[PDB]
């Protein structure tokens, strides 16, 4: 597993050595050329784990979670690089370290095999998070949104820690493998209730489920384009990684303590869906999309079954790669207009046309056309909560109906129309805004091809 | 096309001797830029003596 | 003061914390507080400022009260038992008695008032050694006589320091309260762990030492002591700021900073008691010391206050003094966490 | 125990609760902590003779050099303060809050 | 807290109780805009007092100039309130 | 070895280096004066250093190199523009004047160190204890608030308590008109916009406050315009003063250690003239302070520490 | 060049230099032996060796 | 009505409320050794009644 | 003076195509432009999303699915020839279960 992390380790002193005009060039090369390396954990058995050593293991769950963490590096620093012009040297590779700490974190992260070890670097992807949003975010707001990041996910994760060395010290190993392996029912006692709500709050919290979901739409909203693409596209799986893998010494008080979180998901999706009708905010809207996304993701995880684990893998995957898409087109307006309200700009298919299609493309596979991975994962998802429940069809289709409302609505208020008359700056699209478009959506459409690489372990 | 950056109005805020005022603690004043307060010319008296005529 | 003068202060100072911590006679441990009183009161005083001559009689008045409530409970230890060693106390009322001086000494709650009083009373280098140095007699007089000390009432003089702490941090501009705030919950938080396992309250108190001495050094390096002449620092230098962020961070116990090891090292411990309550509330607790550390970073470092004209003339003059320990300090304060096992060379 | 010993004592608790009840004079207090010095004086000489132990016999001789330390000590402080009010009450020293 | 915002209705009733505190004055008579000297025959030496009384009442020294001057309850409430900056 | 408490506990003492001509003088007077003249001379004869009247870049002429930095990155104040708008509305007039007691303040502690160090004594044409002469005219003729006035008496009290005043401090008193024709002659074309009423506050305060106050802890000697280009008068004059009235007999070696102690490090003296005080006239925006102070460090020689600059020649970097 | 002579300059304290180099290399030179004694040692108490 | 008002209100400004509520009440003291002295001696009190007669 | 202090004005945005009406919108600099544009469309296209695309293709069967259905076919062929039942209700022996003593 070294040789993806030590080249990670590497791009951070070939950033602080590199020429004052040279640091995005390097970058983006060499994080290319690690996302090529990284590209061979997808070759998974079809029995056990690929356990390269006694710290860091790959498995079918993880392998498509690394690829994809790897693959977003590029895309966040073309994107970045354009907003960050005017910026001193040190502070661009200031920013770029950020960058490359937040990634190496999240690759360590998803192939720790203890639990306290994937507990520390899940909570140190805070730190360059939090630095990120507060120090390059551009309105006020920013400081506001960086608090309500941090004590809305320590305040679960902190009972979490206590539960995990509570565990170690009464089955005396918190590796993954020996979990699995030795694992034993969860009686019904009030203890074990609580043991379950810490094991289970903290990664609740960062899906976000819907009630504990206030710190999205603000940390989103206010971060800087590289920000929101990390916290919408990586930083939500973590809770849907951590969940999946959690769940083995939970069962079966499982079946008894999931019923508020599935009711709180299958209405909070309606709710949050119904919300993107009303928005002002075009970047706002997105990110209550992301919560209407992953409310299906924490559904199929509750429910436990093999069908619901590939369909919450392929969905993760999927959103990870649409939202990072959609949150870049609206950047490139906000770059224009300098405003995230959705209806100052109308009309830009006039004036932008190759942009349109992107924004065309990026709303289809938001509204799970098919046969787009988004598809089916949210199909399989459906598919499992029909066999847990017939009635749970009301509201999942409810959900499909009012996705693609507010996706064309998106699409129809800021593409079609007329042109508002005064806004006389839209410049034509750059070769770097149509080739992040690009980059973000030739993956997704070629996944559909080969979809067993996003299904998961239950394949 | 500018990052929001503090001012006069925000900064003010932390000014203060302390962070939430209160109807009793608004009267409180920071210490001074050094830690030296007016020197309180207290008036020592003197004692005042008759000497004589007896 | 006369730096001669000065120096065997100091060094009467480290002789009454030493005679504390090599003694077995309770009569010479008593004499090292005495000694260590006598000499610390003028370090107080070193510069006249009416403020520093109330903080230091504040500061005598608390620690001879403590010192006559010590002797009080060794004489009562020597009355049930004729025994002058330090040890497990026979006595419990005596025990009692110590255990309310040591907090007292310490400053742990409901005896902590007297602690942001003096600490923004004094200079920024007598804080750092009453907040450094200060903790380290009545904690080793702790460590021995942890056997026999009521569990109860030490956690809950801990829990009141740690809430306490935490609250009091949140109302405060001046960076030597903030600083006496963190330092009680701090306190707090060694005190814990100590009936349990002492080992992990020097380590505790190892950590929580090298944080506060990065902190104070680089407090005294730009020579802010409010949070708004805090916040001119950045235009004169970025990378006092940015160290400051770091540590501050470190603090507040975010991993995979070194502040994080202690409260983790102290979590699993009480686990291994069945104490699960316990650590969890000290844990969300421990968030207000972190909110109060993330909101002077907001205002130092992360953002960018407004400046003055006369700063332009700071631009042309380097520190001349400088700390050669200070490098090291934040390297320790920070980056530690991979080398956690180290403790066990502790006990 | 018999009954000068708890006399002894309770001569030190009412000494110690005058201290921690401040009227308006810092002498008041200072008094208030001699006379826990005092009372410890005796206590432990009567402990110490009443068991024959005799090498313990010079601990209250030095227990009585440290109290003279504690007294010029905190009558220093009284000048001081004194210097800056013209009056030792307690009241005066409230520059520094909570 | 600090003293309460005072008013012009309290600098008069201050000024008329400290007046119908006199001796010199019968309580009924006087008026707010009853001169000193012609509707109640005061002299000098009373107005001076009558000062004091004001200064002992209100707490801040009235010089000998912008005294020779107050000389009905209604100019003393406009010193006051010019003095202590109150307007309603 | 610099200078500090090691070399205090080791012999160094600062009373054997004062030989009777420590004698630190001050040559005040009104714009356009001959105090400039009188002050090289007294220097002169007295075999003391001469320290011209400090400016907007005396700081400059200090650190690096001598030469003046841009007045954007030094100063940000003009006299040229504080005498054509004296009233300007972007605050010229109060940033020039605080920049210039903090100019004073820096040339005071200069001069200090220079006769703790060597013990040769010092001339200085004005200093901190006269600087405020300027700053009232400057409010009596309506060109500053009083928040400004407060703000300046705020540095003023936590600066000059650290310090003590001159032994010698020498007026030369030339009255309005002939200030006013010489201004006139000068030729200055901005010079000649003063007013009489500006150099008559001048004056006032020199008089009114200035020297009496200066008189009751040292002897003040008052020359005319004539008797002021006889320097060996002056000279003689000061020979035989009697100074007995200041702090200065009054110092001990453990005081001159701490005033030794101050007058170098430069950051310290300057340490409360920059206090978070927001006046609209020296407050500087967020983004102003970055792009002047990044600025700044492009300058050739600023980047690092003075030895460190690999771009004016400095060498062996690597083993430093 | 500077105004300040700025006796710190282009010759470097050659003696705090040495002193510096010197004690690296003694510290290395001593942590070499100390590890290899310490190997024999431990060869030695195991009869390994 | 839930998203921006309740749901904010129960959880964080909730929190945020309760938070500085008892730090004004724990740091409004003025500072006068006569109030927390008395404070330790009811506290030294409150010790040797409920903790030491029950051992 | 009405403002609080002395602040830059908030300056207008930079149009790249101003200076280089061929810009790519990469850098200011042309020749850097324009090798970014190069390196980022070669080492994104080329490399990683061709190659990798036909890695992934021609990954060997790890997953073992052509053995499951080879072994499959197998013993479909094996239990109708002998005619025993496709499949067993039972994937362990009973044999080796040992249940406790008895129902009640
Ligand atoms: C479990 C294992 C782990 C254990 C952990 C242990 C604890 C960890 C650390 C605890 C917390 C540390 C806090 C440090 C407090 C610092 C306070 C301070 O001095 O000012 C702050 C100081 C102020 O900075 P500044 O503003 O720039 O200075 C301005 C001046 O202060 C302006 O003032 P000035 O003008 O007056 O300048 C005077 C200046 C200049 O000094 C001079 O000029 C020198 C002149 C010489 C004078 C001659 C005096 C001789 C006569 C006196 C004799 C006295 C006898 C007493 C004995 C009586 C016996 C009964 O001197 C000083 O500034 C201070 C002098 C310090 C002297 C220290 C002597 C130590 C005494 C030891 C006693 C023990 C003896 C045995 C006991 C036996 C039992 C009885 O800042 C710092 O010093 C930076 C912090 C550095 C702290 C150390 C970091 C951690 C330690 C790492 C080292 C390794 C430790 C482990 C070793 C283990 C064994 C090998
Ligand atoms: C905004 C979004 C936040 C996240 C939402 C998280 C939801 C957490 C809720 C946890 C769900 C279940 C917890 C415990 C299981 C049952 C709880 C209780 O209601 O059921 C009865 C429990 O009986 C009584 O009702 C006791 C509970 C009464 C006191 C609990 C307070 C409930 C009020 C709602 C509080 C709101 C929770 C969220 C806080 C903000 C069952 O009857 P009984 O057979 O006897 O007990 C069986 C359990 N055994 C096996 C351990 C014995
Ligand atoms: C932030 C990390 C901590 C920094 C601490 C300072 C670092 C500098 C090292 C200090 C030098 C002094 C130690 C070496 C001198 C020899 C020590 C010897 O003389 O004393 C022994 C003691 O040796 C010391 O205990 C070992 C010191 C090692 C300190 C490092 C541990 C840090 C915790 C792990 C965090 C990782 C940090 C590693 C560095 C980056 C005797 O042990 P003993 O008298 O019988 O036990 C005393 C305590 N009892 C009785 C109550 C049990
Ligand atoms: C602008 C003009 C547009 C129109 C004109 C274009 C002209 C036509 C071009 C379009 C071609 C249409 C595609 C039709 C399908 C044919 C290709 C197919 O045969 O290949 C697939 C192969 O597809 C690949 O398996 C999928 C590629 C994997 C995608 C990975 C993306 C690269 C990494 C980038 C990082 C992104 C992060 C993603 C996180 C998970 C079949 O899969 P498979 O049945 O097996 O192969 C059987 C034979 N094998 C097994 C021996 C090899
Ligand atoms: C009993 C003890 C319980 C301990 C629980 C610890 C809670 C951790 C969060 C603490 C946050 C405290 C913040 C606070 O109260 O400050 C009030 C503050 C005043 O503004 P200042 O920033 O101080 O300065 C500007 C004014 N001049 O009000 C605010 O602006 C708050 C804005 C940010 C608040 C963000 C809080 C996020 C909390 C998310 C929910 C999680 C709560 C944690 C407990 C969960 C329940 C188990
Ligand atoms: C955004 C906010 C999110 C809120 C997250 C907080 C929810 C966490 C739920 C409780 C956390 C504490 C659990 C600690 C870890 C459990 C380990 C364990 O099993 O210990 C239990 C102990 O369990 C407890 O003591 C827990 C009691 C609760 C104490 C702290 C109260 C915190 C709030 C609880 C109610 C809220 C829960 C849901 C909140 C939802 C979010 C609003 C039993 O151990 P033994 O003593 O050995 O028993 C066997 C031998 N007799
Ligand atoms: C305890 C008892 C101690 C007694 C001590 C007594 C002290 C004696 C002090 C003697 C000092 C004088 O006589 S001082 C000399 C006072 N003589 C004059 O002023 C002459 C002009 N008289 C007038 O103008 C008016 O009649 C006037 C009465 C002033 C009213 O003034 P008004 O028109 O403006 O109300
Ligand atoms: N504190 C000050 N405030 C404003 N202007 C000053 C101040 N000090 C000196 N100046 C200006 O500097 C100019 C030259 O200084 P001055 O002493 O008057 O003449 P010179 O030193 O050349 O004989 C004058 O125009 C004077 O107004």
């Amino acid at each position: 597993m070294l040789k993806i992390i030590i080249p990670t380790t590497m791009l951070l002193p070939m950033t602080w050595m590199s020429k004052h005009n040279m640091i995005w060039i390097n970058a983006t090369v060499h994080s290319l050329l690690i996302s090529l390396i990284s590209l061979s954990l997808l070759n998974q058995l079809g029995e056990n784990s690929l356990n390269f050593s006694l710290t860091f293991f790959s498995d079918s769950l993880s392998a498509p979670l690394l690829v994809l963490t790897t693959w977003l590096l590029p895309l966040m620093l073309m994107a970045s690089q354009s907003h960050l012009s005017k910026e001193t040297t040190t502070r661009k590779k200031l920013y770029i370290t950020m960058l490359i700490l937040l990634q190496l974190f999240l690759i360590m992260t998803f192939t720790a095999t203890e639990l306290i070890l994937f507990y520390i670097l899940f909570e140190a992807t805070l730190v360059p998070t939090l630095i990120i949003i507060t120090r390059w975010g551009n309105q006020t707001e920013r400081l506001n949104a960086g608090l309500y990041f941090l004590f809305y996910t320590l305040a679960g994760s902190l009972p979490l820690l206590v539960a995990l060395v509570y565990i170690q010290n009464t089955t005396g190993s918190l590796n993954f493998l020996i979990i699995h392996y030795w694992s034993h029912p969860l009686s019904n006692s009030w203890s074990n209730i609580f043991m379950w709500l810490a094991c289970i709050m903290a990664f609740m919290v960062k899906m976000p489920l819907y009630g504990l979901h206030l710190w999205l739409p603000k940390a989103h909203v206010e971060a800087p384009i590289a920000g929101s693409m990390v916290l919408a596209a990586v930083l939500l799986k973590l809770g849907g990684y951590g969940m999946m893998r959690i769940t083995t010494i939970l069962n079966p008080l499982t079946n008894y303590m999931a019923y508020p979180f599935l009711m709180l998901s299958m209405w909070g999706m309606i709710m949050t869906s119904s919300i993107c009708l009303r928005q002002t905010d075009l970047k706002s809207l997105i990110a209550y999309s992301s919560v209407s996304h992953m409310a299906l993701v924490i559904v199929a995880i509750m429910i436990q079954t093999p069908w619901s684990f590939m369909g919450a893998t392929a969905l993760m995957i999927a959103h990870g790669l649409t939202s990072s898409m959609l949150f870049c087109l609206a950047n490139t307006n906000y770059e224009r207009v300098h405003s995230r309200t959705m209806i100052l700009a109308r009309g830009l298919q006039t004036l932008l046309p190759l942009m349109a299609t992107w924004w065309l493309v990026a709303s289809l596979t938001n509204l799970a056309l098919p046969p787009s991975i988004n598809l089916i994962g949210e199909l399989f998802i459906i598919t499992a909560s029909f066999s847990w429940s017939n009635i749970t069809i009301i509201l999942m289709g409810m959900n499909m109906m009012i996705t693609a409302l507010y996706s064309l609505y998106m699409l129809i208020t800021t593409q079609r129309g007329k042109y508002t008359h005064h806004i006389n700056n839209i410049k034509p699209s750059f070769t770097r805004e149509n080739a992040l478009m690009a980059l973000h959506i030739l993956p997704l459409l070629l996944l559909t091809l080969n979809p067993k690489m996003i299904l998961g372990p239950l394949y | 096309a500018r990052q929001w950056q503090p001012d006069v109005e925000w900064a003010e805020q932390f000014g203060g001797a302390v962070m939430y005022p209160t109807k009793e603690t608004a009267h409180w004043k920071p210490p001074p830029w050094n830690d030296v307060d007016p020197p309180k010319d207290t008036l020592v008296s003197n004692l005042t003596l008759n000497f004589g005529p007896q | 003061m006369n730096p001669i003068i000065y120096t065997t202060l100091i060094m009467t100072v480290m002789s009454g914390t030493m005679l504390v911590m090599i003694s077995s006679h309770w009569l010479l441990i008593w004499i090292g507080f005495e000694m260590n009183l006598l000499a610390m009161i003028p370090v107080l005083m070193k510069n006249f400022n009416p403020r520093a001559t109330e903080a230091a009689t504040k500061y005598f008045l608390t620690q001879a009260t403590a010192s006559m409530m010590l002797m009080m409970a060794i004489i009562i230890n020597l009355l049930y038992s004729g025994q002058w060693t330090i040890t497990k106390m026979f006595n419990p009322v005596a025990m009692t008695m110590m255990t309310m001086a040591l907090a007292m000494k310490l400053g742990l709650s409901p005896f902590h008032f007297w602690v942001p009083e003096v600490t923004q009373g004094i200079s920024l280098q007598a804080g750092l050694l009453l907040l450094t140095w200060q903790k380290l007699a009545p904690l080793s007089v702790l460590c021995q006589i942890s056997q026999s000390i009521n569990p109860n009432l030490m956690l809950t003089m801990a829990m009141l320091s740690i809430l306490i702490g935490g609250w009091g941090g949140l109302n405060q501009t001046q960076l030597r309260k903030i600083m006496a705030y963190s330092s009680i919950a701090h306190m707090g938080w060694m005190t814990a762990v100590l009936p349990y396992n002492t080992t992990m309250t020097i380590l505790n108190l190892l950590i929580y030492i090298t944080m506060t001495l990065a902190m104070f050094m680089l407090l005294i390096h730009s020579s802010a002591t409010t949070t708004l002449s805090l916040s001119h620092t950045w235009n004169k230098m970025p990378v006092i700021t940015s160290l400051m962020m770091v540590t501050l961070l470190s603090m507040g116990g975010l991993p995979p900073l070194s502040g994080f090891m202690p409260k983790w090292m102290i979590i699993q411990e009480m686990t291994k008691n069945e104490s699960i309550i316990m650590p969890t509330l000290m844990a969300m607790t421990a968030l207000l010391n972190l909110y109060f550390y993330m909101r002077l970073a907001y205002s130092s470092s992360l953002t960018m206050f407004p400046s003055t004209n006369n700063m332009k003339m700071k631009w042309q003059f380097e520190h001349t003094k400088q700390m050669k320990l200070l490098p090291t300090m934040i390297v320790l304060s920070t980056l530690v966490l991979p080398m956690t096992p180290a403790l066990s060379s502790l006990n | 125990m018999p009954l000068v010993y708890m006399n002894i004592i309770m001569a030190f608790a009412i000494a110690l609760a005058g201290l921690l009840m401040y009227r308006s004079h810092l002498m008041s207090s200072l008094l208030c902590l001699e006379g826990m010095m005092l009372s410890l004086f005796i206590m432990s000489t009567l402990i110490i003779l009443n068991t024959h132990f005799t090498l313990a016999n010079m601990m209250p001789i030095i227990l009585l050099v440290f109290a003279a330390c504690e007294a010029a000590l905190g009558l220093s402080l009284l000048v001081m303060v004194s210097n800056t009010y013209g009056t030792d009450y307690v009241q005066n020293l409230n520059l520094l809050q909570c | 807290s600090d003293a309460p915002p005072l008013t012009l209705e309290a600098i008069k009733d201050r000024v008329l109780y400290v007046l119908k505190l006199y001796d010199k004055i019968d309580p009924e008579k006087l008026s707010v805009n009853s001169h000193f000297m012609k509707d109640l025959g005061l002299d000098s030496l009373d107005q001076v007092e009558i000062i004091m009384a004001m200064e002992d009442e209100f707490g801040f020294e009235i010089p000998d100039i912008d005294a020779e001057k107050l000389m009905c309850p209604q100019e003393i409430v406009d010193y006051i309130a010019d003095k202590k900056d109150v307007y309603e | 070895l610099q200078y500090g408490p090691l070399a205090f506990v080791l012999g160094e003492r600062t009373t054997r280096k004062l030989t009777e001509t420590s004698k630190v003088i001050t040559v005040d007077g009104n714009i356009c004066s001959g105090k400039g003249r009188l002050a090289r001379e007294i220097a002169e004869k007295l075999g003391l250093r001469h320290f011209p009247e400090a400016g907007i870049h005396y700081a400059d002429s200090t650190t690096g190199d001598g030469k003046p930095l841009d007045v954007q990155l030094s100063g940000n104040c003009s006299l040229e523009k504080f005498y054509d708008d004296p009233k300007s509305n972007d605050g010229n007039s109060y940033r020039l004047q605080s920049w210039l007691y903090a100019s004073r303040l820096l040339q005071y502690a200069d001069a200090l160190e220079h006769l703790l160090s060597t013990g040769q004594g010092v001339v200085l044409e004005r200093s901190i204890y006269s600087d405020f002469v300027f700053l009232e005219a400057m409010y009596r003729q309506g060109f500053i608030r009083k928040q400004c006035v407060e703000h300046y008496n705020e540095v003023k009290k936590v600066t000059a308590c650290e310090y003590l005043p001159p032994h010698v401090v020498v007026y030369v008193d030339v009255p309005v008109p002939e200030i006013q024709s010489r201004i006139q002659k000068k030729g200055n074309p901005h010079e000649m916009k003063i007013t009489a009423a500006y150099l008559q506050d001048i004056e006032n305060a020199y008089k009114k406050t200035f020297l009496p106050e200066m008189s009751e802890k040292c002897e003040v000697l008052q020359y005319s315009a004539r008797e002021a280009e006889d320097a060996e008068k002056v000279v003689e004059d000061i020979e035989y003063l009697k100074c007995d009235k200041g702090p200065w007999p009054d110092q001990d070696d453990r005081t001159f250690h701490r005033l030794r102690m101050l007058v170098q490090n430069k950051l310290e003296v300057l340490n409360y003239t920059t206090i978070p005080v927001y006046l609209p006239e020296i407050t500087i925006g967020a983004h102003q302070s970055d792009r002047v102070f990044q600025k700044f460090t492009e300058l050739p020689g600023r980047k690092y520490s003075p030895g460190y600059n690999e771009d004016v020649g400095d060498k062996w970097i690597w083993l430093k | 060049k500077f105004y300040i002579r700025e006796p710190p300059h282009g010759s470097p304290d050659w003696l705090k230099v040495g002193l510096t180099l010197g004690t690296s290399v003694f510290l290395w030179i001593y942590l070499i032996k100390q590890h290899k004694e310490d190997v024999l040692e431990y060869k030695r108490r195991n009869g390994l060796e | 009505l839930l998203d921006l008002i309740w749901l904010e209100t129960i959880l964080p400004k909730t929190t945020s409320f309760i938070q500085m509520k008892m730090s004004i009440m724990v740091s409004n003291q003025k500072g006068l050794i006569k109030l927390y002295f008395l404070s330790f001696l009811i506290t030294i009190m409150i010790s040797m009644t409920l903790f030491n007669y029950h051992e | 003076p009405t403002i609080r202090l002395q602040e830059d004005p908030d300056p207008e945005d930079e149009n790249l195509y101003e200076k280089n009406p061929d810009s790519h919108g990469y850098d200011k600099d042309p020749i850097v432009d324009l090798w970014n544009m190069r390196v980022v469309f070669f080492f994104g296209f080329s490399i990683v999303l061709v190659l990798g695309s036909t890695f992934v293709a021609y990954l060997p069967d790890y997953r073992m699915q052509e053995w499951a259905r080879r072994e499959a076919e197998r013993l479909v062929k094996y239990r109708e020839a002998n005619g025993l039942p496709l499949m067993e209700s039972n994937c362990f022996d009973p044999n080796k279960i040992q249940l406790p003593e008895d129902e009640d």
